[PDB]
């Protein structure tokens, strides 16, 4: 028995450091040595009841690059099912039957986490609830950070952007507050900026960090440059416009940085990192995505194997 | 202290109008037998304070710590074999199942067959409780509205 | 007959497990002062049958046959001045205000702002029950589930 | 040779009992002892020109656990080929030439009938046509009230609900008709009873039926409870409270209940069957959609293979 | 004052038969002598929260001709009122204080009846709620057999069509059952028949009636023939076309017809009369339509003035 | 000569405290003795680029009461002009020639000051453009707020909500900000509080303010209580309901609350004003918005009029 097998992996506070440790030790070795009909036979159902393809196609790679087959569906407001009356707890109860792993992405928040009380032992996967969790998001960007890194400890660590509704960089910082040292330095508009419940744990375990007013005061103290969109809604048409462009990276910023420094980004991005940055080698998002295959692999592979044999 | 048959379970010195409401989240009139209902009088430690005791029935332990966040002080002392032997009051416990509801609009619990169930914090300070489901943490005065 | 209070309107005979659902419709517990709730005991006429009398209040004649679609049969005997000068039983009224849901799903009283409000019919054959709003005539067994 | 190899499968007075018979006892075999790479190679068109997921993803989920590939759509008034002006018959004619059995949905009737005209050596499955027929359904219905009740003959078996209108019911009744004794019961609202031509058809063969008002009256008798929903624009917004409840079955009812006895149900309900029957051990509709599974694969085997070897 | 000054009309019910003899009585009178700047320099309202254009035509072209003028909308899920959240009745609450007489169509039930609880002095005229009341259609229903049968009473009146769900012919039964002798006549599938509440009503009041299976056997008798249409999904695509024929009335029928007789139809049809009946003398349906300026005219003028003076 | 004759009335602090005071004035007075057809015969338009009714309704009827002629439109992406390609400039150069004022509201912001530039001689009355004005709305707050206080200066004046993007309190605090002494109060989430430049004004004309969490701090010292919206996806689903029954209204509040004090909306409201306020005699939103017709007839007469004669 693996220590992840069947079981669902819903949150990231869920997990605890030591598997968050084997979920990132494996997806180093898959992505060293590919194992392409490990789970051959297994049918995995991708249920997208909120269409999002980038998060999908990822997902469905993975499944694939270890043999598995796939069923599935975007939905957008078509499917007849969970759709019409029938309960999202009555549409897993049946989907359970003919799958071996669900994965599942929903706009209601804790809808994997009910899909949990009636899929038995079928397994779930969460592809992202609502404005809830998306582990495997985090679960590709600590397995970043830490394949560039060399190390999830004692790092200087940026966070750029909406940081209060922002929650692919909530869940980064509770998932590198596992580890040790590590600094934070929070960049973001005085009316977006990091809500202060993350803020009072981060003082319990008795992390340092700052706060800033532009990525010109941070970049030669930093190692990860976690960058995010500032929405256009979420501020004031004109102060939008006078604080718009201290949140913006392009190259011309990347004059300070060390040598080890990686910007990274969720994605999309739209224009906050521009086009120049792209060829410097600090850029690496791009990257980034393309390792959440072998982070999202993993997840398959320890949920549905006893004997890991890699 | 009023009128009331030996043996079952006494719950008493109930809040400030409160008493219909917990007889109505806990469910107790469900399982019948005599449900001597006090109610609206004066009583111990207060002198207008609610109250009521039941027959045959036997809260448990965790039964009782589920009044905490209504009452806390209020006895439930036991009118066992044939006269009240065994006395208690409730803390706050670890998880409230059922009764309550997520302040979130966006959350499943609302469309569905599950059982809502909130984990407590805070010994005191402002007891805060989050959602199982969408892993929300709200103040306690803000999810007792209902 | 159990213990209670002299002066209040008594409420008497309520049938099998109403009782809490009369003080949950009816809102009996807003306007305090002792209510002595029985419940679940044996009464008159019944020996098995719930009741519950309630101090200072004095329940109209209108206010009393709003429980006839619930009990018919139940005494509201007043504890006047000093001691029980004043019988009464409710019979079918005119219209039941408040209280019932239309079963309707498109009546526009499950969106708004409306008291609910159906007018009554059959003395007793079958009690039909027509909506002021969606001018639709149910039987009272079907409005009855709520 | 198989009996059923190259056999266009479109309704359920197609077949015979024999045949229906090779098609239950071959699923109780594939569920038995799987054959993964049967189908390996082969190529199926997943067609629903009329979304339908609960049936899409049961019917393609089927095709994987035999091995085999998947090309398809979902329709929703968008997809280019049989839109435009591009006739049924037209399109059947170029998918034909690519794959090697095409599984079909459509909204118009003899949809799948016209298709077999095109469609030359290639076997069409029906996955539905209009008003008429679903095999594939009853398929797996009664493969489901057999795996329970151990046999297909000299049964009591009511049949609750919509009935008129009701095209899982009507086609359930002609196929058990094929076989003896089985006596029915219909419990319908006045207004939505099962149509007399059933009612006649019934009568030559010499079948026994009663009539009903509720499930009250049948319940010590019954051996399946075939339960489906009474839609509310059919029958009057008042007619349908004063008896809607008769049809509900909630688990309070399950008291007199042989203890063989199974609650079917075609699915989705909504509100006429209630959670508390999900517990009681006479509920069946989550397992009966999960065996739809074996009796798919059933007929893509079938159809597909001549020397079946199991 | 008016009898009907100030009165909101909701029901056809809800009036008796003296005032219906005053809608009527005003009628016919308004056509005969119109006044053009009756209603001059009042506003009202065209609130159809439900389009339907063929009842607002009508019911603005009313107002017009009386010298009134009209500020309103048609809804089509976009009109900002009465939609986001803000309640029916606050947004009744807001149109009650610029206008002085609301017209009101809604999908809802008692929408109407809502109304007249938050317009205060205003008069609310009842468009057509949901499947509940439309008293306008009624009144010009009413006006036309009496304006060419010269009487509404002790006549032979026929009913064709959907009678179960047809509201329109449900309330022509009730209004006219505060008049004397009067036979009915109901031809209907033997689905969709008359709803057994109505021939309860019938039969306290003493009124005639019969129930037949087609205009073959009515003809002769008949004075009025309102004839409705019975939809395909009511039916049973087989049972539809077996019984259909006999709903639909081309003129070859219209041969024992008596000299005074009237084809009216509430519209729109579609083919259940036949163009052949139009050039027929018994065709009245298009002046039908008409005098329903004339009725709805005698509402706007009742319900807005004390002293009417015509 | 009117001062107002021929202006293009687009933004509040485009009017001078004077012809404020002449707007008011005025509208008491239409208010008092009507003038029916005092626009009789000119035609104008209510071009509604962006549907809004509870606007249009008022201001339609406003033309009306005063014996003017509307042509026009709601827009919702389908009227031919002023979409396709053809500019909102060359639209208002073709409406410019066959009206005589024209109505308007749009999405985007500076539209109605546009369209001033190409209606030459035509009044252009902005309904409001997107983001910015709506001084309209403002002019019947105002007329409201002295209708009832029976003066606009030294008043105390609450200001209740979504301060920061809440454009309606923005602009009754700049037009209320050209009179003397009046306090004001500000209850805000601490998220959504009232922007600093207008803060910065308040300040340089000496003007006092305060701050609050709560209405219950300010309820016996306030003489108007404008109450806004608080917007769910402006706060985070935690925050906004600790802090979301501050901002709440019920009637239990208005206790201490003086005899003169007004509680106004400018609507639609949802929940932050309670159904037991509506009986309670400081609720005036309703009245509130009556007066908008009297506000927007003004406009509309000193517009069109330069010997004003009432
Ligand atoms: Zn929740
Ligand atoms: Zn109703």
């Amino acid at each position: 028995a693996n220590p992840l097998y069947q079981k669902h992996i819903i949150s990231i506070n869920d997990l605890s450091r030591d598997d968050l440790n084997l979920v990132l030790a494996t997806a180093a070795k898959l992505k060293a040595n590919p194992q392409p009909e490990l789970l051959k036979h297994k049918v995995i159902a991708s249920c997208f009841f909120e269409a999002s393809t980038r998060t999908r196609l990822s997902f469905e790679t993975s499944m694939h690059r270890l043999g598995a087959s796939v069923v599935g569906f975007s939905d957008s407001a078509n499917t007849s099912l969970g759709k019409k009356g029938e309960t999202l707890a009555d549409t897993i109860s049946v989907i359970s039957t003919y799958v071996d792993a669900i994965v599942m992405r929903h706009p209601q928040e804790g809808a994997a986490r009910l899909a949990t009380e009636f899929s038995g032992n079928v397994p779930v996967l969460n592809a992202g609830d609502g404005s809830n969790q998306h582990p495997t998001q985090t679960l590709l960007d600590l397995f970043t950070i830490q394949e560039t890194q060399g190390r999830l400890d004692n790092l200087h660590v940026a966070m750029v952007g909406d940081l209060k509704f922002g929650r692919t960089v909530h869940s980064l910082t509770q998932a590198l507050a596992k580890f040790d040292g590590n600094r934070f330095y929070f960049i973001a508009p005085d009316a977006l900026a990091m809500p202060q419940y993350i803020l009072d744990m981060l003082d319990e375990k008795g992390i340092a960090w700052s706060l800033h007013s532009s990525i010109e005061e941070v970049m030669a103290e930093v190692d990860i440059l976690y960058m995010t969109r500032v929405q256009k809604e979420r501020l004031d048409p004109s102060e939008y416009a006078n604080v718009k462009a201290q949140f913006v990276l392009r190259a011309s910023d990347l004059h300070n940085a060390k040598a080890n420094m990686k910007v990274l980004h969720p994605l999309p991005r739209v224009d906050e990192i521009a086009t120049d940055v792209d060829k410097t080698p600090h850029a690496w998002y791009f990257q980034q995505a393309g390792n959440g295959i072998f982070a999202r692999q993993a997840l398959l592979a320890l949920v549905l194997n006893r004997d890991l044999v890699l | 202290q009023v009128e009331a048959i030996k043996r079952g379970t006494v719950i008493d010195h109930i809040p400030a109008q409160i008493g219909f409401k917990l007889l109505s989240l806990f469910k107790l009139t469900e399982t019948d037998q005599r449900i001597t209902i006090g109610l609206n009088l004066p009583s111990g430690e207060m002198g207008r304070k609610d109250l009521i005791k039941i027959e045959n029935t036997f809260l448990s332990e965790d039964q009782v710590d589920q009044l905490a966040l209504y009452a806390p002080q209020a006895t439930v002392n036991r009118i066992d074999n044939y006269e009240v032997v065994g006395k208690s009051r409730p803390s706050l416990p670890e998880r409230i199942d059922n009764v309550l509801v997520c302040p979130n609009s966006n959350c499943i619990s609302h469309a569905e067959p599950v059982s809502s169930s909130f984990a407590v914090r805070k010994r005191a300070n402002d007891i805060a409780l989050k959602c199982k489901y969408c892993e929300k943490e709200f103040s306690h005065n803000v999810v007792l509205a209902n």
